[PDB]
């Protein structure tokens, strides 16, 4: 009932004794190796903390230290990016010409002829054109020299060492008890107020005091060397008062409730900056201020050690209706004792937010000179989308893990979860039917269009000229968003984004952002996306609901979460485990996200990106998406065959490496088919023949070579399939968008 | 005793520590499941260290301005506490016998010797009296309490002969140290807000308090 | 600033929020509320020892001060937003 | 009992004070094993002896350089000798490697098998290569004065002096390298510059050591 | 130190050190002998 800091002193001793003993974490691997399978097991059960021991406190402590080690790795990565930008980049030159000099932060050593990759990126530099968008982010924060980036790299290295020391300290010197980890009310209060609110407030302060004046001077034509240093702007009120008259009043208008006096750096300009092409930093600063206040307010919702506040168990138990039985009874105990359930919820919302980030970033570019860099835009959208999809699949996987291991029927008699398990057959049957309906009405349109076009009947197709299926709802929403700053947003100057409608914004002869119009092809591809998302949800939800039992195998929970099969009986029970459902969901997520990124690339290169000519805007492909995207042949010829010309002829230039990867990625993917279309029995017998050859020459190892397990074979196949396909699309997108963008 | 006392904080605060007023709403002295640096011995030691350092800091931050206003020291000196080379952007004094980095190296060696020997005596009570230190180990033995070592030098005049007198003096030290800590925080806040010295702020407030306060210094 | 509408509204808001919780009309650290918005005893872990006749602790003062500040800031900005 | 590198910290088990200059300084436990500690003891002794010879030579040459004798600095003596005297640099390197190879190889195989070099296979010399202890090769050739075979207390005191002077010389050579890379002049030139103005001519004002200065 | 050396003697650490040495030797050979196609 009391929220305090519970801890144990020196639980584990810091020593290297266990480093020399592989597989000490598990009782099965502690014996030692006898077969090669053991080695693979050594890596498969490394992070499986709830399998080493059944103590929840040990699992929680290991999770805490793992989090610290992960943050240390992330800090090393960030410090490396800052160091590369400070010593092996052309950021200083790119600042003087952000519309002609290509960003680059990686140099290669002159060995075996790889120096050809050091292409002329501009500004008297030779390197590899980066697409991470770090140059635009550093320009947005006000960084104007390599010394600041070098100092940030040193600070990142220090933070990495601090994170590693924190992990070691919390695991071997002061390990918190289980009651400290179960303070979800206090944890949520701190993460809402402190972490999010204080982080947004601190970033708002930096944006107001550094990003706003430095970027305003950069947009005013001032040379980066003549711009005052950030501390100079932070020390005197004269420069800030000259750039913003509201600063001449100090912090007095804030305490006197005269916030309207700050209307020069806290506005609702909307749209995009006509000079840089990105969002107004004054709007982002005002945004961060509002976000900080909202999160700080939300951080005082749950009760911790005083009477005021809420108890999440009380709120969960108070929500119960006539159609749900008992309601959320027992959900609090489920989330406060199972790390897999929390991981499932967090991974799902995290992946969804990542995809939302990708959409909001291409639509509303927040960094200066970001929209004009088509390579960065395409790469960022694709990267964030892939991360979101992978995290969603992982969410389904951990939901199944919770259902198999941490689920207990003695505490879920008549709650929501029990009723869901009770009607899981109805859920799966209806989702299967909607998947079939969406597949027919989504793929049949493309097949019918291909047939009518091949049969010489273009008037019988599903296009704008022929039978049209206009997305009236999306068009109406676009019109409402365009007209919002005049009726429902009187205090807003322009719209949130230019994709709704209105005038286009172009910077340096390149279209930064123009309105997006949806037609029949957009309708068809949106239905394709919905169908693929529904099928992925079907596979994951089927693996989650039927993880404990099914009509085919009633004791699936006894077989665990990850097992190959239940034998060839009952006609065949191959891939009945929840792990196999995650394995199939990975393929469907890859297919879905691949179609999503293809649609994004074609729509952007066809109706948004392009140069600006005299009295007219010309796109990259000429606006052929509204006429050639309604057929599979159009996607294969105009988008795959035509756009792949850059990646196949890249040999001999700075993009030749991409072409090499384009070929290498085709290898790995096909390599996956060796592990997905075969079985370990054949490989075991082949290994036996090879073992005989070794035994003849007395070169047979003591560790008996065994073929990969069935589950390992499936994991290897899906890993290679994903890596090959993703790397193929990565090479194609990057080579194309760098050559013509 | 003070405001904010609670029955939970009174479980471990029975007046044993000096200056115990039962003010602990954040529960940092609970010995039940304590470790690392959040434990009673280290916390009390850190409080007395901060108390003494803040006492010297408050006196050193308000002494040159008061001595300069009294005409005791010349005009070359008598600068603000944040303009004496502490923070070069806020102002630096070039009248010293050397640059601040040379003096900083001297401070590094000096403070390392003092602080490291102090820490080693805290980790091992009485370990600073065995190794040879030019015969100075005879006064570095301390006692059982790292916060109150004593000895011939740290307790030069052997004050607090009676236990009650020592307790009274300990309470006086902790209260004066807390007041000095609050004064140092006020010094920093006034330096950031007004941009002037603390004694100058006191004089300006004494002249006309209605027109000289935190409400009128906002803008 | 003293005597203006902004100062008067903020002072009245903070005093109103402080007067409601002390006189048993708003949630406090000692009395919680149910789903039907009815006052009832709580289970506070702190158990702040106060001398007030109704048990009004300093935590109640801080909570009511924040609540009154929020209501006052919203009221002032709302009136300034409607031209009144 | 005995003084340590960090007062109050207990000395490690692998450092019991039997070796000369034992202060219990091993935070990384690099010499926890007995054979590894033996090898590191010989390595430290060789390093200190070479550092002592180097520090003495550098100080003497800088002394001759400060006075009007024409002695070149230690960072240019190699070029001055090779260009002034018709000496081929690779030939000198090969001769030095031959002599050092023979000496160090005999020392190495003696470390592997103590007393093996005393078999008489090298020109019949036996007691001149028998060896006294690890890293302390007594005999009439290495110690013609016989200080290692008389007055044990004086011998132990000289051992402590040798290890301490060796560590000091190693620190001195590191200081020579840092001083040349930061100021660009010789060690005595830096000493004269510091003695001329110690308050303004030091590492805190050279503009290289402290970058934020 | 015995445990540390035993950890450094494991298959992945030994493989990393050996491949780094072999790769470095091949890279330095191609660096000092650019474009070797024949003997």
């Amino acid at each position: 009932k009391k929220v305090k800091i519970a801890v144990d002193r020196n639980p584990v001793e810091t020593s290297f004794e266990k480093w020399a003993k592989p597989g000490h974490f598990s009782r099965t691997l502690s014996k030692g190796p006898n077969t090669t399978t053991w080695i693979w097991n050594l890596h498969a059960d490394a992070h499986d903390f709830d399998s080493h021991t059944s103590d929840l406190e040990e699992i929680s402590r290991k999770v805490f230290s793992a989090h610290f080690g992960q943050l240390g790795i992330i800090f090393i990565w960030l410090s490396g990016m800052y160091f590369h930008g400070a010593r092996f980049s052309n950021y200083e030159a790119w600042l003087s010409d952000p519309t002609h000099i290509k960003p680059s932060a990686q140099v290669v050593w002159p060995i075996v002829g790889q120096e050809i990759l050091n292409g002329d990126v501009g500004g008297g530099f030779q390197g590899i054109q980066i697409t991470s968008g770090f140059f635009q982010l550093w320009r947005a924060s006000g960084i104007t020299s390599e010394l600041q980036l070098y100092t940030t790299a040193i600070g990142g290295l220090v933070m990495a060492a601090a994170m590693f020391f924190a992990g070691w300290f919390h695991y071997h010197k002061a390990a918190p008890k289980l009651e400290w980890f179960q303070n979800v009310e206090s944890m949520l209060n701190h993460h809402l107020g402190g972490l999010l609110g204080l982080g947004s407030l601190a970033w708002a302060g930096h944006q107001i005091h550094v990003s706003l004046p430095v970027n305003k001077l950069l947009d005013a034509g001032v040379d980066p060397k003549e711009i005052p240093l950030p501390h100079d702007l932070l020390l005197n009120r004269a420069i800030m008062a000259d750039l913003y008259p509201s600063f001449a009043k100090g912090i007095a208008p804030f305490f006197t409730l005269n916030w309207s006096e700050y209307s020069d750096f806290l506005t609702f300009k909307g749209g995009l900056n006509p000079v840089t092409g990105g969002l107004w930093l004054s709007d982002t600063a005002h945004h961060h201020v509002a976000i900080a206040v909202l999160f700080l307010v939300a951080g005082h919702m749950y009760r911790t050690n005083w009477g005021i506040g809420h108890s999440m168990k009380e709120i969960l138990e108070a929500h119960r209706g006539p159609f749900t039985g008992e309601g959320h009874v027992g959900l609090y105990e489920i989330l406060t004792t199972s790390w897999h359930a929390q991981l499932a919820i967090n991974l799902a919302l995290f992946g969804s937010l990542s995809i939302i980030v990708a959409h909001h970033m291409y639509a509303m570019p927040p960094y200066p000179y970001l929209a004009t860099d088509y390579g960065t835009q395409l790469s960022l959208f694709t990267h964030h989308t892939w991360i979101g999809g992978f995290c969603i699949v992982g969410a389904g996987a951990h939901a199944a893990i919770f259902m198999v291991r941490d689920y207990d029927p003695t505490n879920n008699y008549n709650n929501l979860l029990d009723r869901v398990i009770r009607h899981r057959d109805a859920i799966i049957s209806h989702l299967n039917w909607v998947c079939i309906f969406l597949g027919f009405h989504s793929f049949g349109l493309y097949i019918h269009n291909d047939t009518m076009s091949a049969l010489g009947r273009p008037q019988d197709m599903f296009s704008d000229t022929a039978i049209q299926l206009q997305p009236v709802f999306a068009q109406w929403i676009q019109n409402t968003h365009f007209l919002a700053p005049q009726l429902t947003a009187p205090n807003a100057l322009a719209a949130t984004s230019l994709t709704w409608g209105g005038d286009l914004v172009a910077v340096g002869g390149k279209v930064a952002m123009m309105p997006i119009s949806l037609g029949t092809s957009d309708f068809m591809v949106h239905h394709i996306h919905a169908f693929t998302i529904h099928v992925t949800v079907l596979i994951l939800l089927k693996g989650v609901l039927f993880a404990r039992s099914s009509r085919l195998i009633p004791d699936k929970a006894n077989l665990g979460f990850r097992f190959p099969c239940d034998g060839p009986g009952r006609g065949g029970t191959c891939q009945v485990s929840a792990w196999d459902h995650v394995f199939l969901g990975l393929f469907w997520m890859y297919n879905s996200l691949s179609i999503v990124i293809f649609h994004f690339s074609w729509k952007m290169q066809s109706d948004v990106w392009g140069t600006v000519t005299a009295s007219g805007v010309s796109h990259i492909t000429g606006g052929n998406f509204a006429q050639s995207a309604n057929t599979i042949n159009g996607w294969l010829r105009d988008f795959l065959w035509a756009q792949s010309s850059q990646v196949i002829q890249s040999y001999g230039s700075a993009l030749s490496a991409y072409g090499l990867i384009f070929l290498g990625a085709h290898f790995v993917w096909a390599f996956s088919l060796m592990f997905l279309f075969s079985g370990r029995g054949y490989w075991q017998e082949l290994i036996e023949s090879i073992v005989w050859a070794h035994n003849k020459l007395k070169v047979a190892p003591a560790i008996q070579p065994r073929a990969l397990s069935i589950t390992q074979g499936r994991a290897v196949g899906v890993a290679h399939y994903l890596l090959g396909g993703i790397a193929t699309t990565w090479s194609f997108f990057l080579a194309r968008i760098i050559s013509v963008g | 005793l003070y405001v904010g006392a609670s029955q939970s904080s009174l479980a471990y605060l029975d007046g044993s520590l000096p200056g115990d007023f039962g003010f602990d709403p954040l529960g940092l002295l609970d010995p039940v499941n304590s470790g690392g640096f959040i434990e009673p011995k280290w916390l009390q030691y850190s409080e007395v260290i901060h108390a003494r350092w803040a006492m010297l800091g408050a006196a050193g931050c308000i002494a040159p301005e008061v001595l300069g206003a009294a005409g005791l020291i010349p005009d070359a000196t008598n600068i603000k506490w944040f303009e004496s080379g502490v923070i070069p952007p806020a102002g630096s004094y070039n009248g010293y016998w050397a640059d601040p980095y040379t003096i900083f190296f001297v401070e590094i060696v000096a403070m390392q010797f003092a602080e490291l020997r102090r820490l080693q005596d805290f980790r091992y009570p009485g370990s600073m009296g065995q190794q040879y230190f030019l015969g100075l180990e005879a006064i570095f033995k301390g006692s059982g309490d790292a916060a109150y070592p004593g000895g011939p030098f740290f307790n030069l005049f052997n004050l607090g002969k009676t236990e009650a007198a020592m307790k009274e003096l300990k309470l006086k030290e902790i209260k004066n140290g807390r007041l000095a800590m609050l004064a140092m925080l006020g010094y920093g806040a006034q330096a950031v807000m007004t941009g002037k010295g603390p004694f100058q702020n006191l004089v300006e407030h004494l002249a006309d308090p209605v027109n000289n306060n935190i409400l009128t210094n906002f803008g | 600033f003293i005597g203006s509408s902004t100062n008067l509204i903020m002072v009245a808001s903070t005093t109103a929020t402080l007067a409601a919780a002390r006189f048993g009309l708003a949630p406090t650290v000692k009395k919680n509320t149910t789903a039907g918005l009815k006052l009832v005893d709580s289970k506070n872990s702190a158990g702040v020892i106060s001398n007030d006749p109704a048990g009004f602790t300093i935590v109640d003062v801080l909570a009511m001060g924040a609540a009154g500040h929020g209501l006052g800031v919203g009221i002032v900005l709302g009136l300034k937003g409607i031209g009144a | 009992v005995r003084p340590v590198w960090f007062p109050g910290n207990p000395p490690p088990a692998h450092l019991d004070g039997s070796l000369a200059g034992d202060y219990g300084f091993d935070p990384l436990f690099l010499g926890q094993e007995p054979q590894t500690l033996k090898w590191y003891v010989q390595a430290e002794l060789v390093h200190g002896r070479f550092a002592m010879l180097g520090a003495a030579g550098i100080i003497l040459t800088s002394i001759g350089a400060k006075v009007g004798l024409g002695f070149p600095e230690w960072y240019d003596a190699g070029k001055v000798v090779v260009e002034k005297n018709n000496i081929d640099f690779p030939t000198l390197m090969v001769i030095q490697f031959y002599l050092m190879g023979w000496a160090e190889t005999k020392r190495w195989y003696d470390f592997k098998n103590p007393g093996s070099q005393a078999d008489g296979s090298f020109l019949g010399f036996t007691e001149e290569f028998k060896g006294l202890e690890n890293g302390y090769p007594g005999g009439r050739f290495f110690d013609p004065m016989g200080l290692s075979r008389g007055d044990a207390a004086k011998y132990q005191e000289y051992k402590q002096k040798e290890v301490k002077n060796g560590r000091l010389a190693m620190i001195a050579c590191l200081g020579f390298a840092a001083q040349y890379a930061a100021t660009g002049k010789g060690p005595l030139d830096n000493l004269a510059d510091h003695l001329a103005d110690p308050n303004h001519v030091n590492f805190a004002t050279n503009g290289v050591s402290i970058p934020i200065a | 130190m015995k445990d540390f050396t035993t950890y450094l003697s494991t298959a992945p650490v030994i493989a990393t050190i050996w491949f780094t040495f072999t790769a470095g030797l091949l890279i330095e050979i191609n660096r000092y002998f650019p474009d070797p196609l024949v003997f």
